[PDB]
RNA sequence: UGAGCACUUUAUCACCGUGUCCCCAAUCUGGAUAUUUU
């Protein structure tokens, strides 16, 4: 629920921010064009694809890379749940699993 | 009658192998995890090709021999199996399930049957980690050339591991017609083990072994932990303490033969204390494989 | 009379069998759950098996050898099951159902009744992961042989686990005619115990016990929690504590046999105050089932 | 009716037609072109679907938890509650993903 | 457990000297106008990513480097060096997860 | 049959009523394995609370003995809705209905 | 709480068995320029 949704807004949070590391953090060059958004979705696809296949590849490192290596290159944003974030050193996979699940939905492909 | 089984390891080094025949834009390597940990590799089938083709260069007859003219790997055969007119790749007469029949049974009266006279497993490595990538590149011709390859540029990378690894194997057969010179000639192969899974010209990896043990070789089949010795430290010596004692007192010993790692760098007193029997001390592996061979086989 | 009972597990290694003759794309091992997890394997009649051959090549009669000469397998037979003649199969004279009838019970006196005298069970897993592959692969000759196997090439891959597992048996039997050696043989094979699943040149796996644990062989049928000890972990010792304690105050003891494992790495101090009776403790598991068997046959 | 009918559905032939089109790179107005193409098309779907079909039904029970094969067939403010729907009581869901997966195998 | 909310505290107190130390007057003058925060928002971020990438450089080291760090700053280490042990008997568990992710990649 | 024996042993023993003629709840019409007991009356007395006297028709349900007794009590009435097993219900009831 | 209104669907017990298969490893490819003050 609303650890869901935070994993939901962490999610668009660290997509943008490539963005702006590779192109400008504002959309609105690619507004009704043929090959501004053709780009824009392209540079969009291919960061989110390596950065999941990286994730899935860990499949048995389910705990380790949930302390580590899952959490550091994406940028978490923390406010009031300190309690909330203390199953991540107990479940340690279902975590994972709306991981994947966030980042699945966001793959704005046809 | 006599049983021998031994176990091996190879000289730390980087290694890759290619495994995963199952994606193009990444490789993946690890295959088998332990205790919540994944530190293990590699197939217990390639080195009996490996084996295989040694003994091919050994002046042993070509029975199946590898041809690469399809695009699918297919092996070609002789007239027929026949563990008796030659090696038989070590009289490896195996199935042939098929509703032709007519087999060699009621003409050369073979029934088929294949022998074994031999056992190995897969190895394992001790190192857990294969989370590295070196990001290699493939390039586009665009020469105007007669071929194009793939008429495109890709940015794909690999993964490596530098480890050391052991090897289990048993044989626990007996001399019988045409074998003394067979067998004598596997224990000769055994010893350098080059070429393991196929060919590699980027990474370059050898078998070749140190700190080899035997164990009871003239006994019926007792061992026990077979991948004991790891973690570059030396693991049968409390084993000859615990199983079949040095001394002859609460637990008589047994006839060992130890490889030349666990003697090269360890106590000199020790090699005075371990002399019970004596046991069988050697500075290079390949040295005892001989003299193992003409006790083991009695020739 | 006395009655005796064990518990045995094997040292941890990767591991195969062949379950399925189901399907042949994939390979399926698992058989049972536990308390919603898939962490169990084995059949509890493939020893049974392993127990017959090694006792044909212990000397005993060759009451009943498998053959392979046919499609699907056959096992031949001697003139008639006679539990006096011969060992009859630790004397397994089983029920021979037909319409002929005439047995020898109107001629030879024999019911055709059994004497099982033997009691066994599935081995269990101490891991759960079942749901790893190796992905090797078979070729097509097309090496104009007379012989094609498949005439196909196929991308088929397999399953294995690393895993140790425990084995409980229990005997609850009696000395009678010829039985002595018969018992006393049966528990000198019991302790080596190879060749279980069939053949097998790919895997090789072992079944040479560790920390074997016999329980009340004088008294009668008391024991509980045969399955107990696991997760490498010793766990008879608090039994030890809990059931027929140590001190002869609120629980006394009772003789029992402990193996060797469980006393190889375990606190010195612990020795001494195991001293009610001092129990039964050895180094090695094949040494306490020679005197096993003398105490409990009687000679 | 925006349920868990028609959304499973939708993703079940979403996934196997995306895959194909990713690893054979094709396109049914090209299978349509000729017979040829066709059949070995239909060969191709054969050996995807059935993969699947077979593998689904080798994880079972909860150990399938809401982790499946390729992250889930990796599938905006209805995800929230209908995944929350899916984390518990998975039971149905699974069941009802081979009918989806049947529906989708070719006819023939 | 409890260690994990007063490794998650004493952060806060960190990056909080670390603000009053680089910078002056501290956030008495956040109410002038939002556009000096700007800077000391960039300045507070480009100094805690800096230390991003020692802190996870290597176990061995990451420890001698942040015993001293974290020696420096706080007033309360009075409190937690007598209690548990000096954070059970010096490294253990990676440095809590390594420093519970920088304080979950400083909030 | 002695073998496979069932008995009958109280269980959530409820019902009561004035010196009139039975009506209400009717004594069936209820579902399994849940509160119907508690559900039927409890909602009929909340609905009848002035309508019929709560005072002498005590509380209903075994399972409410172990949670919310406090908050359905001082709701209802402090009568004599004690409720902790049948045979000291039964022993008040006999109390009772000696000077009846 | 009224007249046709009874008394119980009652008591016992084994599926014997035995027994699992062999065979197998591919390939190629790398990058360019650039600092100053308290």
């Amino acid at each position: 629920r609303e650890y869901a949704e935070i994993v939901y807004k962490i999610a668009q949070g660290f997509v943008l921010s490539k963005l702006s590391s590779k192109h400008d953090l504002q959309w609105s060059k690619c507004k009704g064009n043929p090959k501004l958004e053709r780009e824009y979705n392209d540079k969009k696809e291919k960061v989110v694809n390596e950065a999941f296949l990286a994730i899935r590849s860990r499949t048995e490192k389910q705990a380790f890379i949930d302390y580590f290596v899952s959490t550091l290159y994406p940028h978490v944003r923390q406010d009031e749940f300190v309690d909330f974030a203390q199953k991540l050193f107990q479940d340690t996979d279902e975590i994972r699993s709306l991981t994947l699940l966030a980042l699945s939905s966001q793959y704005p492909i046809k | 009658n006599l049983n021998l089984f031994a176990t091996i390891l190879t000289y730390p080094a980087p290694a890759s192998n290619y495994r995963g025949e199952s994606e193009e834009n990444r490789s993946v390597i690890q295959k088998i995890l332990k205790d919540g940990q994944k530190y293990a590799i590699i197939s217990p089938e390639s080195m009996r090709n490996a084996l295989r083709e040694m003994l091919i260069e050994l002046g042993q007859p070509n029975n199946r021999t590898r041809l690469h003219s399809e695009d699918q790997l297919a092996v070609e055969f002789k007239e027929y199996p026949n563990p008796d007119k030659f090696a038989d790749d070590f009289l490896f007469g195996y199935m042939v399930a098929q509703t032709n029949d007519a087999k060699e049974m009621k003409k050369l009266n073979r029934p088929a049957k294949r022998d074994s006279i031999f056992r190995c497993n897969m190895a394992v490595a001790v190192n857990p980690y294969k989370y590295d990538t070196v990001f290699y590149q493939s390039p586009l011709n665009a020469g105007d050339s007669a071929w194009k390859n793939s008429t495109s540029s890709a940015l794909l990378h690999r993964e490596v591991t530098h480890t050391a690894f052991q090897y289990p194997f048993a044989l626990a057969g007996k001399d019988c017609a045409a074998k003394p010179e067979w067998v004598k000639a596997l224990l000769q192969a055994i010893a350098e083990l080059n070429g393991v899974a196929g060919g590699h010209a980027r990474a370059y990896y050898e078998f070749a072994p140190r700190s080899v043990v035997a164990r009871l070789t003239p006994k019926l089949v007792a061992g026990y932990q077979t991948y004991g010795f790891d973690a570059e430290g030396n693991w049968l010596e409390l084993s000859r303490l615990t199983a079949t004692d040095s001394d002859n007192l609460d637990l008589p010993a047994n006839e060992f033969w130890l490889g030349g790692e666990l003697v090269r760098k360890m106590d000199q007193e020790q090699k005075a204390q371990l002399e019970a029997m004596g046991a069988h001390l050697y500075a290079n592996p390949e040295k005892l494989f001989a003299d193992l061979a003409d006790s083991f086989l009695g020739v």
